[PDB]
């Protein structure tokens, strides 16, 4: 809702720029991540894409394939850059790329806000400059992925440092209603830890856990 | 049509950069020096008047990112902002240092002669550097080969560029770009640097009878090109870059001045949300100083500020709008803990 | 012979010993007769868990015949020291100062094993020499034994009559005695 | 055995021992009979220790019986000798060099735990051989007394009969008794409500 | 390269407030500026 | 520059560079001259063997 | 194979597996997941767009 109220008012005449905010989902498999994305396309009428941060992980020409997202959501919002801007873009297993520094790298960036050069309704060869100029600052991001080693992060600075001594509480009986609980109090210093960047968490400063 | 001078840069540094003063000097007088030798294209005289790039230090979240974004919005000329990470050694796949130029194009539309007067600014440029070098006898391709490629490209040179999203090939589908104008800004947050400049400062003789016993804005201020020398840049590369600006790490005080006193300060973004939506918003002094130290403890900087500013009003901006006849929200301190909720004022 | 354990990290795999990898867990092991060394060890592991964490519980292992009390004591004293809350644990068994550490630890968090055995009794020692330096160290002695009945009764909440009368001689207690003797505070019985 | 620890640096993990780890905290320890080697070590520390900070205290847990006499000198001359405020401590015992050695650290920076017991006595010896070699080695061990006794009561602060008086047989005291001795400063009863650190 | 370096340093302070400053025909650099002791010398006219 | 096939550039390029300042007359540029800068940074690091060919 | 073996044991309880027992792609391809199909290049959409998957 905030970050279509602000597209609403683009102008905003006062001395004000209204930043973005990214989110950042969080949660096990088939867990409804995707599904939440969608479905919000499907309630206001944007284009949504779906990218895959592993098949990303190669870290060649990353700006091409950063690139071809945008060339996709085009290709749903029906080469409307206007539509386009508008668009929620769902990329998953972010958690996989991170230790991928250089992708995090190239990723914020395209998060952060970037003008993109994507070649109009394809064509045989077209002139550099009639590439169509679209802008990744109006367009909504999320970044999904399940963290299972974080929980255990969690509990280690949450909870008593422990976990192999006879006190530790290691009565794991796969209940998963322990680790949803400390899956809500994750923090950026967590996430560090687990082997993302600073810089990219905090582009993702809405943090939703499934 | 007189030119601006570094005192109005810097003003207008000032309403998006807080505390970053020797930094916004030296930016101010590159910028004005640099829009005085592209006045002088002609330069009728016996003199050709040579740039002097710019190198920013700093650590995470000080405001370099943010201070090359803040030219841009006063910049006439193009200004394109950059990666260093991504950057290879010409013949490998990962990326070439040619991009920079393109992507400077895309700001100019494609008008070299509008470009080759342009600023580049290029981020994390301190990864390029050899730190854990273990020689290189195979290869070394993201660093002493990225650093060898700017080279000609800092000091000028005719730069083949592709048309648009393009990469090099025997194809002459290419313009040539002359760097030798195109001012040059990188920015990095070398980590290890400190211990660098005081294993220098504090060398000593050695350790037994005999041998004699001797901040870190403070300590970056000394920096020389040896202590880059041992960091892993070329001295070469230092010499592309003579000036050096040290950006000093955020104070408590200073986040709870970012948070109102910046043109787009958080708490005004914030401000104007509510006021669209028909409320006020107001936040209560000890809040801010309450957002500051939870950010500190975090050791999130001033990023970490949008987090808690989001989590703390996420559920009052999910009933405001369908709440009616409440026209102001004042936040304390306790909200921020999550102890209480922000106090509405119904009219 | 130390078996190695990896431990599975963000992204570096790294290779840990068996007592390390507990180490990492605030868990410390106290195997064997109580010397300096060994004594030196435990202290060193005790400040630097202190040092990395000190809001973080310790645990500390007990299966020891006993040994030398300054050693006994020093780790004792670095215990009430330290505001981590270390928390003694005995398995196998636990001898005059192994029990002395053992109830020394923080209230409610004293565990023993249900087959564990704690043995409480004076202290030890002698001397070869002439009179006058035998009656200063039969003082010290003696003043060790009240200093350390004393401790005993204050972690265990009886009289320091009582606890005189039971250590006159070896005293042996089973894991329930010493919980109603006050010197554990709970059995381990299963998970 | 002894446990290797792991430190999160800038340029990555490390691992390293706990005796090394702890002596990144300008902490050392003197633990068994003094001789020359362990002696030899102590220097070495103290030393390295200095030259990285040498405005910084540095901590020393003394746990000891005592030993030579010669190998103390050379820890206590290289104390008197540093910079650095050598914080003694006394964990279990400290017998006369480790007393001498717990005395000797910086003014007011002596500490002592709640139930550590000091041991101070005369110094041991003895030859074998013709009269004259042991007249020698006498007078050796009575100037090495001497000395001793005039330096245990500049630290603690008494007068030198009463030290010699208190050497002749041995002495046991008690954190409290040491305290009032001059042997130490202030006692170590816990780390939240001194802070003398 | 190094002398870039050197003058950069030196005039940095002086280029910054040397626009804003009226009725200054002419700057002199002295030694002591180069060790950072003293200040250039302006000279009104 | 690269080594015949790979995807940086090719060395004949420098010879392009010359006709264009001679407005491609072959005969003025025959006789022309050449500088190639940073000829250090091409160079085998001191390896005879050449386990992996240099293609830069 | 990656995805579902865990490979086997080595004490006397444990259950070794021989080549006999490697389950080759006869049985084998039943298991797949779009995952596996992502990491052979395939896009994920693509696979989305074909819930139906016949094996022989
Ligand atoms: N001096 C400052 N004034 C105002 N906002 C600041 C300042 N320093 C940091 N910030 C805030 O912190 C955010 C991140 O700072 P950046 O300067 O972009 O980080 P950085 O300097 O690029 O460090 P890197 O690029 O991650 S190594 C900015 O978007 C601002 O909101
Ligand atoms: N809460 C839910 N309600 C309805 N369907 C769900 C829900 N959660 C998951 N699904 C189903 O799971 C699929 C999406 O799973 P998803 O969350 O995308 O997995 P992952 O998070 O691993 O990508 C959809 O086909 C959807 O039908
Ligand atoms: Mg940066």
């Amino acid at each position: 809702y905030n970050h279509y109220k602000r597209l609403r008012n683009g102008d905003t005449s006062n001395g004000v720029e209204l930043g973005k905010s990214n989110i950042l989902l969080i949660g096990p498999t088939g867990s409804g991540k995707t599904l939440l994305a969608e479905t919000l396309a499907r309630l206001l009428d944007v284009p949504f894409t779906m990218a895959d941060a592993t098949t990303l992980t190669e870290a060649g020409y990353v700006g091409e394939d950063v690139e071809n997202i945008i060339q996709k959501l085009l290709q749903k919002s029906d080469y409307d850059v206007q539509k386009a801007q508008r668009g929620i873009v769902y990329i998953d297993e972010i958690d996989k790329i991170s230790r991928g520094e250089g992708v995090q790298q190239a990723l914020l960036k395209l998060i952060e806000g970037t003008v993109a050069a994507v070649p109009p309704q394809g064509g045989r060869k077209h002139p550099q400059q009639e590439f169509l100029q679209v802008d990744t600052s109006k367009i909504l991001f999320i970044c999904g992925g399940a963290f299972a080693g974080l929980d255990k992060v969690i509990s280690h600075r949450v909870e008593t440092g422990s976990g192999i001594g006879f006190g530790a509480t290691v009565k794991a009986k796969s209940d998963k209603a322990s680790e949803g609980e400390l899956l809500a109090q994750v923090e950026p210093e967590d996430l560090i830890k687990f082997g993302l960047i600073p810089e990219f968490i905090g582009r993702l400063p809405v943090v939703a856990t499934l | 049509s007189a030119l601006p001078t570094p005192h109005e840069i810097r003003n207008h540094l000032d309403d998006y950069v807080i505390g970053q003063e020797q930094a916004k000097k030296v930016l101010a007088v590159a910028v004005y020096n640099h829009y005085k030798r592209l006045r002088n294209g002609d330069t009728s005289n016996g003199v050709e008047l040579g740039k002097s790039n710019i190198l920013l230090i700093g650590p995470t979240g000080s405001g370099k990112t943010l201070l090359a974004e803040t030219l841009a919005r006063l910049l006439d000329v193009p200004f394109t902002m950059a990666d260093a990470t991504t950057l290879t050694e010409a013949g490998y796949v990962g990326e070439d240092v040619e991009n920079i130029i393109q992507k400077l194009l895309q700001k100019s539309d494609y008008d070299v002669q509008k470009a080759q007067r342009g600023i580049v600014y290029i981020d994390e440029i301190d990864k390029i550097s050899r730190k854990s070098d273990n020689p290189s006898i195979t290869r070394d391709v993201s660093g002493e080969g990225v650093q060898q490629a700017l080279l000609k490209l800092i000091e000028g040179t005719v730069a083949a560029v592709p048309p648009q999203g393009g990469r090099k090939h025997p194809q002459q589908e290419f313009l040539q770009v002359d760097t030798s104008k195109i001012l040059f800004i990188c920015g990095g947050a070398f980590a290890g640097l400190d211990k660098v400049i005081s294993h220098r400062v504090e060398t000593g003789s050695g350790i037994g009878f005999g041998a004699t016993v001797k901040s870190e804005g403070e300590l970056l201020a000394q920096v020389e090109p040896e202590d880059l020398i041992k960091f892993g840049l070329i001295p070469e590369f230092i010499g592309r870059l003579p000036v050096v600006a040290t950006l000093n790490e955020l104070s408590e005080e200073a986040l709870i001045q970012i948070l109102k006193e910046p043109k787009n300060a958080l708490t005004k973004q914030y401000q104007a949300l509510f006021n669209l939506e028909g409320v006020d918003l107001e936040f209560r002094d000890e809040a801010l100083d309450a957002i500051a130290k939870k950010a500190m403890a975090r050791k999130t900087g001033a990023r970490g500020l949008r987090s808690i500013v989001e989590a703390a009003l996420l559920d009052t901006m999910y009933d405001l709008p369908s709440m009616e006849d409440v026209e102001k929200v004042v936040i304390d301190e306790s909200v921020i803990d999550g102890q209480s909720e922000p106090l509405l004022i119904y009219g | 012979l130390v078996p190695m354990v990896i431990e599975q990290t963000s992204r570096g795999e790294r290779s840990f010993d068996i007592y390390s990898r507990l180490l990492k867990e605030r868990v410390i092991f106290l195997t064997g007769q109580v010397e300096d060394h060994m004594a030196n060890l435990i202290v060193a592991q005790m400040l630097f868990l202190e040092a990395e964490n000190p809001e973080k519980d310790i645990y500390l292992y007990i299966n020891s015949p006993g040994g030398v009390i300054t050693a006994g004591m020093s780790i004792y004293d670095t215990m009430q020291f330290i505001k981590p809350d270390v928390s003694t644990i005995c398995m196998g068994q636990a001898a005059s100062m192994g029990a002395f550490l053992l109830t020394a630890g923080a209230k409610g968090k004293r565990f023993c094993l249900p087959n564990s055995r704690v043995m409480i009794h004076q202290p030890l020692g002698g001397y070869q020499g002439q009179a006058t330096d035998i009656e200063i160290h039969a003082r010290e002695i003696l003043k060790v034994k009240g200093r350390m009945n004393e401790l005993m009764a204050l972690h265990t909440g009886q009289s320091l009559e009582q606890i005189e009368r039971d250590t006159e001689r070896d005293r042996f207690l089973s894991a329930p005695e010493a919980v109603e003797y006050g010197l554990v505070d709970s059995i381990l019985t299963h998970r």
